């Protein structure tokens, strides 16, 4: 029941080729379900809703900083870029934003 | 404290 | 077109489908390949379970797209 990474981070929203911070304090988070299967969260901080809820295997995607902004901006994207969602870090520090990206990976692509 | 959101930005 | 399934065991499974069909419809398809009833299975791709009722071209699944396929038992 107990997320295998978890870290505060907001959404942010493409339209276009402009990339929108949403302002709502956030978490992404990994857990495995009681059926073994491993889910990709964001829950909004303030009402509790889980408003995303991925379930990845292997190989579906990989979670890379966004140079283009450094506002600490991380997207998680699907193969052949089908599907990108869009993050930004939270967390008052940022000693641990490469950390949380390699645990992300490796969780989502080796669990 | 908790920072703030970043500036939109341009994603190509 | 020619899509793929594939399970957690790593078998993959080939299938011809059309934009149009149904999730349920391709469940049938693995069923007729398989022997798997279609209300064992789960569908999933690009982190999404599919919806029985939905369409592949709602998904945007295209031509050589690979799905997972997870059965409801034994793990």
């Amino acid at each position: 029941n107990k997320y295998l990474v978890e870290f505060r981070a907001g959404k942010m929203s493409l339209k276009g080729t402009t990339v929108t911070p949403d302002k709502r304090k956030g978490l992404v988070y990994i857990q495995q379900t009681d059926d073994s299967l491993i889910h990709f969260c964001w829950k909004d901080r303030t009402s509790g809703n889980v408003e995303d809820d991925l379930i990845i295997f292997p190989d579906d995607c990989e979670f890379k900083r966004v140079p283009q902004c450094s506002g600490r901006v991380y997207v998680l994207k699907f193969k052949a870029g089908s599907k990108r969602l869009f993050f930004w870090m939270q967390e008052p520090k940022t000693d641990q934003d490469e950390e949380h990206c390699r645990k992300v990976n490796e969780y989502l692509n080796n669990p | 404290q908790e920072p703030e959101p970043p500036e939109p930005f341009e994603y190509i | 077109m020619q899509i793929f399934v594939k399970t957690l065991t790593g078998k993959t499974i080939t299938l011809e489908v059309e934009p149009s069909d149904t999730i349920e419809n391709v469940k049938a398809k693995i069923q007729d390949k398989e022997g798997i009833p279609p209300d064992q299975q789960r569908l999933i791709f690009a982190g999404k379970q599919l919806e029985d009722g939905r369409t592949l071209s709602d998904y945007n699944i295209q031509k050589e797209s690979t799905l997972h396929l997870v059965l409801r038992l034994r793990g």
